[PDB]
Parts: structure tokens; C-alpha cells; sequence
């Protein structure tokens, strides 16, 4: 999933994966981009 | 008609009874989940029993099955065999037909199929007995071994 | 690419010239001799390996292995108890000390259910029920009476 | 209408597997369930048997830990067994 | 007449769950130490009004 | 033949022979594992009880 | 050993065809007998229903006089019916 | 069935049940004749007479 | 037997007797049912009266 091009679908993409059940995710990114997308997770919970 | 109707009434000789008189002697396999029973019971009746086996003489218990039967059938009815139900059961289907089962059962346990412990055998060997448990598998297994040629009426 | 696999000579027609591992195992079934559960065949003498043996455990094995899918091999126990624990040794003999110490893979046979092998071992879902019971001799019929 | 048993075993391993991938890392514990998840899914021919007795029970034997992938992979071309009984 | 089927109650736990096993143990000494047969008895037969 | 009908007493002992008469009508519980078992079961007097 | 369906499928079409390739111009009228060639070759789970019931009736319903080869080809896809009753 | 099948014979004319089984291999005519499978067993004797 | 012939239906499922005079207009299946003419009475009155 390319984070680079895009909130709510953050919610979305972890949604589904919570359903899917797939708890290991990758980070490739920024240093910027790891931060973001690391609040958006403590934000949602996930 | 009370004399075309006829059956029988069934004897019960209970346990407890069993404890209190001096006149039938009893006993048990000589190494077995039964002995075990009696011996590590920490109820009042089994645990007389224990006692009496225990310091009995000459020894009341038998190193097998056929023997403590043998034993039975040969001591005038002046001695009881402890043993599991099944084969109770089982000698009692079968000829000379001189012995039978008397009053209820002990205890309720079952038999198992047995595996070491992390063994991947485990968990379907389980299923397996689940299954044959509701497709009739075993009680059919039951009749065959037991009841079906049973030799006596 | 194209090979040789034999010649044709002008009388001998076609003649053809030139041209182990990943298997599954033996589950070891340890079992006790008692009728009716495993008993040896009238004729045993003349026959070999699982053909020897008979009875409820015996067919209970074929089911199991049949529906766990593996080829068995049932031995009878050496000893020839079901299991113990020496209270001085604190050494398991019988099928229970051959299925903790790895004698067998397996026991098929009247293993009474208790927690002290519950602990060593697993125990299936009971195959069979029982309890433990009296045997007396059949009395005398008797006689109706005054 | 239809059903043939070679369509509902494909379905039943793809759907066992397909579950087992909700589990994992709790995998060896959970092919029994994910199985009858299978065999409801796709439908049996005996509701005891399920829709690939065989597999399961490779799967079941096989099965560890994240192991999931090569466990399928070596179980799903495995005989079915009997449907029937 | 008898059962038409021969089976068993049990505790039942959520697969993989840790009290699986010991809870198992523990219907096992309660079976050896008699308390299952003297809790059928409190809850069925020794109150028995039918004698 | 009414004294030998105090013995005729019992014409029901095991569950085949019910299986077998319309004329007592009987059922189990609407959702339980004894239903579930007839149900699942292929079993011939149980399936015809069932059906 | 552990017999599957799907596997006696496949080789309840193959031996029918290889059967009815034997006999031609006539194949339309021995399509059974050759159904009961695979029945009892490859084996069936019900000796009278056979290895494919669905695959024997949609030849039946199919098959003229050297029209196998089509035949066969439109008919091995089909659901297998069930192999119990 | 054999010599029928193998091309010994024309026709057959006897007692040959209608079977599924042959019938998938072989031409049956309509039926010329019923019967079913039934039990055979010694006749009770009437004997046993006297005083 | 109209509507098989002169093709309304693709086939009839019914208590159609088998008789010779449409075995040649149609096709007959191997007889799936058994029977044959009979009397019907109305039923005489119940038991019996005499010495
Ligand atoms: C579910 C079936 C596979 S099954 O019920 O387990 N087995 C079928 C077989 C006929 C059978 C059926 C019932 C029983 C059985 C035996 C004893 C008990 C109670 C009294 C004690 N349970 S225990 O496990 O033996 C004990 C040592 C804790 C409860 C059930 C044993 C065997
Ligand atoms: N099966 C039991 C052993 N066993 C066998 C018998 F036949 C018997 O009468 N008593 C007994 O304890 C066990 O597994 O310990
Ligand atoms: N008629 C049968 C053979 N056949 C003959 C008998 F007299 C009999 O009792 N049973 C039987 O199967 C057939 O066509 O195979
Ligand atoms: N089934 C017969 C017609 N048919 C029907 C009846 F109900 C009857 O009693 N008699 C009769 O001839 C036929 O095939 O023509």
C-alpha cells in the first residue's frame, strides 16, 4: 500500500486488516511519514 | 397368567453390606486402577475394605483377570471379586455362565486412548473417537465384542 | 534434449539399450492382552504381525488409524501392566511408562482414566464407560417354598 | 443444484486455509475450527465427515506455529477419504 | 427402556484458552475424590420425594 | 386374559418401537444437542425418528 | 489405502472415454456399459451410483455416433451428483 | 449375461432377473414375469399327537 | 399419452398402465409400480354373529 499518496483511509486499510487479522505491518517511509502514520495508529487505537 | 408371565428378581448384595460381613471374602487385581482405588480412597466403606484386603490371609487379590474369576467360581460363592464393569460384563456373557454382576458400580470412569504428552497423534485421535462415539461406531463395536455371540440365553 | 533409449538390429527387433527416501512412518500401538479387547486368533501360530490379534481394541485401532490416516503396528506391552508410578523409583511401567519414556507412539487399549497418568499423558475423550463392580457365583436356583 | 465433491474440496481447503490466516501464530490450535468453518462454508456430503476429512486431518498433524503456508501447501493435495461415512 | 446414545456433560472453554487444562485436571480429582457422585446425590436423589 | 394383561403392561422398551407406531406421538427439545444429534445422525432408526 | 473423490473423478471420465473410443458409430448405445467399465476399474463409493453419476448422465444425454470426442469434452466438467445415494 | 455380452448368443430366454446392473450392459425386454426375493423354512409339523 | 405424441410434453410421470397399443406410439420406462385389476366392496358389517 504506497502511504505517500493520500486519514480515513488509514482508518480503512487498518479496519480491514483488523478484520483479515493481519497484526504485522512494515513500515517503508520518512522519518516524517513513520511519525504520522504511527499517530494516526495511536489516534484510531490500532 | 402370573404363571405364563414367570421372570425372575434380581439379587443385590450392595457394597456396604459387602464391608460389613466377615463370611464372603473379597479382593482385588494385583496392580490396577482398581487396587489403586481402594487403596488411595479417603471414603469410610473403602476405606475398611482396604484395611481388610490389605491385611488379609492368605492374599485375596490375583495377578489376572481369568484368575480372579477362576477363583470365584471355584470358592462355593464364599468369595467376591472386585473388578471393572466391562469385564465383568463380558465373563458374565459368557460360558459356564456361573458368575454374574452384583448390585451398582463403585465408581463412573472411562477407558482412553493414550498418547505422550505434545504427541501430534493427540488431537485427532480425539476427534476420531468423537466421531465413532456419534456414528454408533463404538456401541456397534460394543454389541460385536460383547452381547451379539454372547453365550449364555 | 534427444537420448538413446535402445536399438533395432535387423533379427532382434526392439531392443531397449541402458535406462527410497520421503516416506511416512510406522505408528507403534501399544496394547495389553485382555479378552475382549486384544486376544491372539485360533490359527496365530500360522499367521504374522496384526493379522495375529483380535477384538474391540483391535478394530478400534483399525478405526482410529483409518480415520487419523497412519499405518499401524500393535505391540503388546512388555511388562505386561497398564501403568504405575514406583513410589521409591518414581518410574512409570506399563503402556503408560512405554508411552512416557517412548516406547510406543500410541495406546490403544482399557486405560482406565486417572489423574496421576492425566499428568504424564493425554488422554482421549473415553472410548467406553465402566465403573468398578462385584462378581459373585450364579445362585442356586432354589425352590418356591410353604 | 449441483454439487460435486472434487469443486467443494477445493473450496474446503481454500477456505480452511483462508481462515487459518485469521489465527496465525495460533494456527495449530485453530485448524479444527477453521475446518468446520470449511465444511460449512462449502458444504458436505455427511455433516459429521465435513467437506475434506483427509485434510484436516494432515492439516491437524502438520500444522505448527506460523507454519501455516507450507503445512497447506503440503495438505491440500492429500485424498479426501470417504465422504460418506 | 435405555439411551438411545452414551456421551457426557463437561466444562466447556474457548479454544486455546489456559484454564482449558487445569480445569480439566480439576474435574479429574473431583472424580476420584468422589465430590461429583456426592454432588449428584445433594442435587438429585438424597432430597429424592419419590423415594 | 386380564390378569395376563397385567404383564402386557409394557409395550414400549426401547426406541425403534416407537419408531415404528404413528400412534404415540413424540419430539425433543427445539434447539439442543439431542436434537442436533438426530438431525446429524444416519443412523437408521434415528433417521427415521427424525424424518 | 485412502481413495478420493475428486481423483476417482478424473478417472472416471478418462476410462469412460478411453472405453467409448473403442467402439464407434455405436457410442451413443454403450455409453453405460463403458460408465460401468470406469465404475469398476477406477472404483465407486456406492457400486450403484458409480464413480461419476452426473458426468455417465450428461453423456447419455449427449453422446451421438462419433460425436465422442465433444462429447467427453463438454461432459467431464460437470458435477459429479453425489457418490453416497 | 455373458454369453450375451461376449456375443455367444442371440437372444436369452430364461429366468434372468432384471437388474440395474445388467441392464446398463444389456437390451431387457418388459418384464414377463414378477417375483422378489422371499423366505423359505421347514413346514411346522402337525404331528406330536397322544395321551 | 396425445400429449407425448403429437409433442405438448417432453415426457409423462403418472400412473400410465403399460399396454401394447402405446408401447408402439411412445416409449416405456422398465414399470416403476405393480398392480392389477381388483374388486372393491363396501366393507360388511363388523365381527361376527353364531353358535
Ligand atoms: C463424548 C463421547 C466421546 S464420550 O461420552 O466421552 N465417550 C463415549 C463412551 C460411551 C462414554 C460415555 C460416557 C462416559 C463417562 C464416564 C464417566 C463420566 C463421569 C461420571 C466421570 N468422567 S470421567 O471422564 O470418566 C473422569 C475420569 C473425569 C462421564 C462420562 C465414558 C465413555
Ligand atoms: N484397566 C485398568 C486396570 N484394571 C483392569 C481390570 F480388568 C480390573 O479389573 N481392574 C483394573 O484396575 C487400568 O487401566 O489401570
Ligand atoms: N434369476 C436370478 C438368479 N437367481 C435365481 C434363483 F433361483 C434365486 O433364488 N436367486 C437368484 O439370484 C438372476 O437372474 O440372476
Ligand atoms: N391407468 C390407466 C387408466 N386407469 C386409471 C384408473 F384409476 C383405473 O381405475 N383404471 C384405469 O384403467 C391407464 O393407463 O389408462
Amino acid at each position: 500500500i504506497n502511504v505517500g499518496n493520500i486519514d480515513e483511509t488509514y482508518r480503512s486499510l487498518f479496519q480491514d486488516l483488523e478484520l483479515k487479522g493481519e497484526r504485522r505491518v512494515i513500515l517503508d517511509c520518512e522519518r516524517d511519514k513513520v511519525n504520522d502514520i504511527v499517530d494516526q495508529v495511536i489516534t484510531i487505537g490500532k | 397368567a402370573f404363571l405364563t408371565v414367570e421372570r425372575m428378581v434380581s439379587p443385590i448384595e450392595s457394597a456396604e453390606d459387602l464391608s460389613k460381613q466377615t463370611e464372603i471374602a473379597y479382593g482385588t487385581l494385583d496392580s490396577g486402577s482398581t487396587k489403586e482405588f481402594f487403596r488411595r480412597s479417603k471414603i469410610a466403606v473403602f476405606d475398611k475394605m482396604w484395611t481388610y484386603m490389605r491385611s488379609a490371609e492368605p492374599s485375596v487379590f490375583v495377578r489376572t483377570t481369568a484368575e480372579g474369576v477362576a477363583r470365584v467360581r471355584k470358592s462355593k460363592g464364599k468369595y467376591a471379586y472386585l473388578l471393572e464393569s466391562t469385564m465383568n460384563e463380558y465373563i458374565e456373557q459368557r460360558k459356564p455362565c456361573d458368575t454374574m454382576k452384583v448390585g451398582g458400580n463403585l465408581d463412573s470412569k472411562g477407558y482412553g486412548i493414550a498418547t505422550p504428552k505434545g504427541s501430534s497423534l493427540g488431537t485427532p485421535v480425539n476427534l476420531a473417537v468423537l466421531k465413532l462415539s456419534e456414528q454408533g461406531v463404538l456401541d456397534k463395536l460394543k454389541n460385536k465384542w460383547w452381547y451379539d455371540k454372547g453365550e449364555c440365553g | 534434449g534427444p537420448r538413446k533409449i535402445g536399438y533395432w538390429s535387423e533379427v532382434d527387433k526392439m531392443v531397449v539399450t541402458l535406462t527410497s527416501g520421503l516416506e511416512q512412518k510406522t505408528v507403534v500401538v501399544t496394547t495389553i492382552l485382555e479378552s475382549p479387547y486384544v486376544m491372539m486368533k485360533k490359527n496365530h501360530e500360522m499367521l504374522e504381525g496384526n493379522e495375529r490379534y483380535e477384538g474391540y481394541c483391535v478394530d478400534l485401532a483399525a478405526e482410529i488409524a483409518k480415520h487419523c490416516g497412519f499405518k499401524y503396528k500393535l505391540t503388546i506391552v512388555g511388562d505386561g501392566k497398564y501403568g504405575a508410578r514406583d513410589a521409591d523409583t518414581k518410574i512409570w511401567d506399563g503402556m503408560v511408562g512405554e508411552l512416557v519414556y517412548g516406547k510406543a507412539d500410541i495406546a490403544i487399549a482399557p486405560l482406565t482414566i486417572t489423574l496421576v497418568r492425566e499428568e504424564v499423558i493425554d488422554f482421549s475423550k473415553p472410548f467406553m464407560s465402566l465403573g468398578i463392580s462385584i462378581m459373585i457365583k450364579k445362585p442356586q436356583k432354589s425352590k418356591p417354598g410353604v | 443444484g449441483p454439487a460435486d465433491c472434487c469443486r467443494m474440496k477445493e473450496c474446503c481447503t481454500d477456505r480452511v486455509n483462508e481462515c487459518l490466516q485469521r489465527y496465525s501464530g495460533r494456527e495449530d490450535k485453530f485448524v479444527s475450527f477453521c475446518y468446520q468453518e470449511a465444511t460449512v462454508t462449502c458444504g458436505s456430503f455427511n455433516e459429521i465427515v465435513g467437506c475434506c476429512y483427509g485434510y484436516q486431518m494432515c492439516m491437524i498433524r502438520v500444522v505448527k506455529p506460523n507454519s501455516l503456508s507450507g503445512a497447506h501447501e503440503a495438505c491440500k493435495t492429500v485424498s479426501c477419504g470417504n465422504p460418506c461415512a
